[PDB]
RNA sequence: UGGAGAGUUUGAUCCUGGCUCAGGACGAACGCUGGCGGCGUGCUUAACACAUGCAAGUCGAACGGAAAGGUCUCUUCGGAGAUACUCGAGUGGCGAACGGGUGAGUAACACGUGGGUGAUCUGCCCUGCACUUCGGGAUAAGCCUGGGAAACUGGGUCUAAUACCGGAUAGGACCACGGGAUGCAUGUCUUGUGGUGGAAAGCGCUUUAGCGGUGUGGGAUGAGCCCGCGGCCUAUCAGCUUGUUGGUGGGGUGACGGCCUACCAAGGCGACGACGGGUAGCCGGCCUGAGAGGGUGUCCGGCCACACUGGGACUGAGAUACGGCCCAGACUCCUACGGGAGGCAGCAGUGGGGAAUAUUGCACAAUGGGCGCAAGCCUGAUGCAGCGACGCCGCGUGGGGGAUGACGGCCUUCGGGUUGUAAACCUCUUUCACCAUCGACGAAGGUCCGGGUUCUCUCGGAUUGACGGUAGGUGGAGAAGAAGCACCGGCCAACUACGUGCCAGCAGCCGCGGUAAUACGUAGGGUGCGAGCGUUGUCCGGAAUUACUGGGCGUAAAGAGCUCGUAGGUGGUUUGUCGCGUUGUUCGUGAAAUCUCACGGCUUAACUGUGAGCGUGCGGGCGAUACGGGCAGACUAGAGU
């Protein structure tokens, strides 16, 4: 399922601007509710829970699905926070976001959901399609000459392209050189606290 | 019985029972007449009922009445019961 | 008798088969004596492999193939080389090699630049 | 590559030590709620009683025949000829011992793993080899009649066969004597002379269609029997055993064997738990755990045991003989009262028990099986569909802007705050359901018609799919059809107001409530989660609270009142040997699924396929001798005189 609710309210409580830029946030950067102004209690469980609540509502992933991502991140060799966002950055609606073919995280999900993208000439409509190395992500034939797609042609400058993917020109097709390691991830969250949450 | 091919086979089992009962019962008398000859100590009839009892044991083994290993057990017992005399 | 048969072990609508030297008095997915190949009747040609030096062992000692396995041993040339037929070569056809994951990716670079 | 703690004994503290909670899981049930799809899965209790339909047949290329269909001819205007394609009933062949189900019984060689069989069997299949030869008397069916209420049954005539019966010759049947190879004691295999013996079957052809028969050497498969080792509770069960333990002579069996029997001998088992009681199908695996362990045996896969209860056999290569037989017992139904018939723990289904578990579905298209030369027929195996959120996984319920922070709601130190960019409005996109429309892969096959001789093989066509007019593709209209549930004193994320005043009631802990309750009931707000959320039950974790990994005993639970001593456990110094323990290597095995790793296919994922690991072990070969042990010695420090 999907949350489909107020996006500022679950960015006030976590005390971090989740969606990129907000004027509703930073007018009230304190948590919501009628008791929203009093100070909080510094618990060790709260600092590990609200670090995982960052990673869910940043990406729009539910708890039974996000828990499965931990179960294989802890199982691959290397580290655990490194491979948690590695299999989270490679979701298709996150690839469409970082390529600049949308504005927010929710609209980058409907464009994958409502059938506006092929990958290898294969009509996908799943948001959690994990791309791999060398996966071209093309765009449909009917998807051109449409209002919410050619808004993403003259707005190709205000956010940078990460070093692991590469967008090309008038054919909007996203090419993946390798999986993102650590440094080309946008970081609003620290990664050694989700790992310490599921070990409880 | 209920299946059509089991009423058919209940009759063919009863013929083969009456057929095998008569053949096996003939071997018990032909063994006995050798026993009543060799225990008396003749060496004359027992040497010529050994040839006729062993010849019936081989014929029942080819008619599918006793087994070929059963014929070989009873012939070796009676032939060794001749050489004791 | 000893039957060379097929064993259904895929998903619900995807019948991936194996080729198993089994016994006649045995259900499909029982103990095989030697699994010697697989048969996948969902690809565009199909996917057929027979070991071809152990299928020559079981045919030379008395195994009886079932009627879709008899079609398969004629395709891979293992039936004909046991009898003495002229068709001892393989009339089996494999799928065409699609352009791989790297060669299409590099060709999409030079088409945009 | 993987180990978290917290509350509660006291006025306070440190220990000991219980109890309780936060995690995961389920063949679940229950409460509230409910959109869809993929894929799994569903009588855990009464191995309780079962209405109805179906779940094993096939062969005319084994045989006599002609009830049905189709013809040639003939007559009557509905009778003939089996000779004639075809075929009801009947004889014969093979199958019916597999496939499916259940877990009552079994503490056992039942199962797991590894060996043995010089102690054995093995239909159909493959292959080497010899052979297929003389004859004989019947009966089912048919027809005519007798008995019985039925189920069934008697008698007389009459016809076959690859049915049945008797001879001929044919070594792996036997007896005695040898030879040559072998070893592991009985012995085993290969051979020689002499003496006794044992088989069978024919049918079909558009004329090279084609199918078969018997005896034997050797393979393949399936099975039997025996042994090492391993996997529960109980000593408030300590004497069990007389065919018991061993021998000889016979009987028996496919085979060894007290398996059976006669006689002789006096043994066998047991504190390393015999005899007894309780419980239980076992295993791969499953759930948990860092691991070692602990609980379990459900889907799927291997094995065992049983088929209304108890017993017995027959047939056969093969029998716990579910849908066979006979007998006794209990229960249901028929009867003319003499007698008869019946077994869902097959597939659906009904009653009952229960907190609880589904359709009297479709189809042989696929794969597997039975018979047949083959075409085909049979297959409730199976392939799929129906129903239940029962579980896992995936996706939706909108998105981008947007303060006049509107009304309303609750709180307010009456200034405001908050629900809240959330709605309003503007604008954009249609995944799913919805309407219309094209429409499969599963089918390099199964059959008929042409080239190919044959077998085989494409050039090449006809028709053939239960799922299914489904999955998926295309097009249409509009944000349009779609969110809940528990919790908010601490553990434990997340607080105020009003109502209620030891009342009503809450709670897992210990506590809360006695007129300002963050702990009870409502409302606003929050938080977790999401088509689910909570509760109850059960199991593991935390529990280093059974401690091998990994604890203790002066005073916390804990040293027998003290010694002597049997079984047992452990052993100083040193030389040589053996290679059982230990250790190295190599081969065989540790089935497939599952599990971890790497990639591939379903739009991804769950699911699935492939390769490598894992499979801790066990068996055979060949190395090592430091340590433990065995064997043969030595020494004097321990011990004793
Ligand atoms: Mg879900
Ligand atoms: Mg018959
Ligand atoms: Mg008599
Ligand atoms: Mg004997
Ligand atoms: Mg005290
Ligand atoms: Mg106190
Ligand atoms: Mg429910
Ligand atoms: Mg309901
Ligand atoms: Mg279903
Ligand atoms: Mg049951
Ligand atoms: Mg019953
Ligand atoms: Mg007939
Ligand atoms: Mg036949
Ligand atoms: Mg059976
Ligand atoms: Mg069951
Ligand atoms: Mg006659
Ligand atoms: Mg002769
Ligand atoms: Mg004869
Ligand atoms: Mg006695
Ligand atoms: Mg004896
Ligand atoms: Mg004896
Ligand atoms: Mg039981
Ligand atoms: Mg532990
Ligand atoms: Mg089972
Ligand atoms: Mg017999
Ligand atoms: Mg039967
Ligand atoms: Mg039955
Ligand atoms: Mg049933
Ligand atoms: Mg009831
Ligand atoms: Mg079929
Ligand atoms: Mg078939
Ligand atoms: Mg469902
Ligand atoms: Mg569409
Ligand atoms: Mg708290
Ligand atoms: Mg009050
Ligand atoms: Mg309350
Ligand atoms: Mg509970
Ligand atoms: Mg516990
Ligand atoms: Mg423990
Ligand atoms: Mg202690
Ligand atoms: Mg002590
Ligand atoms: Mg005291
Ligand atoms: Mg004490
Ligand atoms: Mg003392
Ligand atoms: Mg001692
Ligand atoms: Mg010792
Ligand atoms: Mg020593
Ligand atoms: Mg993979
Ligand atoms: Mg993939
Ligand atoms: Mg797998
Ligand atoms: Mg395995
Ligand atoms: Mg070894
Ligand atoms: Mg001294």
């Amino acid at each position: 399922a999907r949350y489909t609710g107020p996006v500022t309210r679950k960015s006030r409580r976590l005390r971090t601007d989740l969606v990129g830029g907000d004027q509703a946030f930073e007018k009230r950067p304190y948590p919501p509710g009628q008791h929203g102004r009093a100070r909080i209690k510094e618990s060790e469980y709260l600092l590990q829970l609200q670090e995982k609540q960052k990673a869910r509502f940043t990406y729009g992933v539910m708890e039974k699905q996000f828990r499965r991502y931990y179960e294989e991140a802890v199982r691959q060799p290397g580290k655990t926070g490194e491979e948690l966002l590695k299999i989270l950055e490679s979701r298709l609606d996150n690839v469409i976001y970082r390529a600049g073919l949308a504005r927010t995280r929710r609209m980058a999900r409907q464009l994958v959901s409502h059938g506006h993208f092929n990958v290898n000439g294969v009509h996908v409509n799943v948001p959690s399609y994990r791309v791999s190395q060398y996966d071209i992500v093309d765009v449909r034939d009917k998807s051109l000459n449409t209002v919410p797609f050619q808004i993403a042609r003259e707005t190709a400058g205000e956010r940078p392209i990460p070093s692991w993917l590469q967008v090309v020109g008038e054919r909007q097709r996203v090419l993946i050189h390798q999986l993102p390691e650590r440094a080309q991830i946008d970081v609003p969250l620290t990664e050694q606290l989700i790992v310490e949450y599921y070990s409880k | 019985a209920n299946i059509k091919s089991q009423q058919k086979r209940n009759r063919t089992n009863e013929r083969a029972r009456l057929r095998n009962k008569a053949v096996k019962s003939s071997l018990r008398t032909a063994v006995r007449a050798f026993r009543e000859a060799a225990h008396a100590g003749d060496k004359a009839k027992a040497a010529e009922l050994l040839a006729s009892t062993n010849r019936k044991l081989d014929k029942a083994a080819s008619k599918g009445v006793i087994h070929k290993n059963q014929a070989a057990n009873k012939k070796s017992a009676l032939a060794q019961a001749l050489n004791k005399l | 008798a000893v039957k060379i048969k097929l064993t259904r072990l895929g998903k619900i609508r995807n019948p991936q088969y194996r080729v198993a030297v089994a016994d006649a008095r045995t259900r499909r997915d029982g103990r095989a004596i030697e699994v010697i190949g697989r048969y996948h009747p969902k690809e565009e040609p199909s996917l057929i492999e027979i070991n071809s030096e152990r299928a020559q062992y079981w045919l030379s000692v008395g195994a009886q193939p079932t009627e879709p396995v008899l079609k398969l041993l004629k395709i891979t040339g293992d039936w004909q080389k046991f009898k003495g037929l002229p068709g001892a070569q393989g009339r089996l056809k494999v799928a065409a090699p699609k352009p791989s994951k790297l060669e299409v990716f590099n060709a999409a670079l030079a088409a945009a630049d």
